[PDB]
């Protein structure tokens, strides 16, 4: 009774930010 | 009312004192197994 990501998130971030964002200049 | 050839044969061949010795040996062995289960419970609790 008593007994009881770092790398992928970077790429996912950079992908979404660049994909969704927009600036004529960049 | 023996009612059994096998019972009479076993009663002849069986040694009473040795039977008692074996019975007590089994009793102590079972008690040791019980102590083992108890110690296992203690370890599981800890």
């Amino acid at each position: 009774v008593g007994f009881s990501e770092v790398v992928d998130t970077y790429w996912l971030n950079q992908y979404v930010l660049n994909r969704e964002a927009y600036d004529y200049n960049t | 009312q023996l009612k059994s050839y096998y019972e009479e044969s076993r009663g002849l061949e069986r040694d009473l004192i040795g039977e008692f010795v074996k019975s007590r040996k089994t009793a102590w062995r079972v008690a040791t197994a019980s102590g083992l289960f108890g110690l296992l419970g203690m370890v599981c609790g800890i």
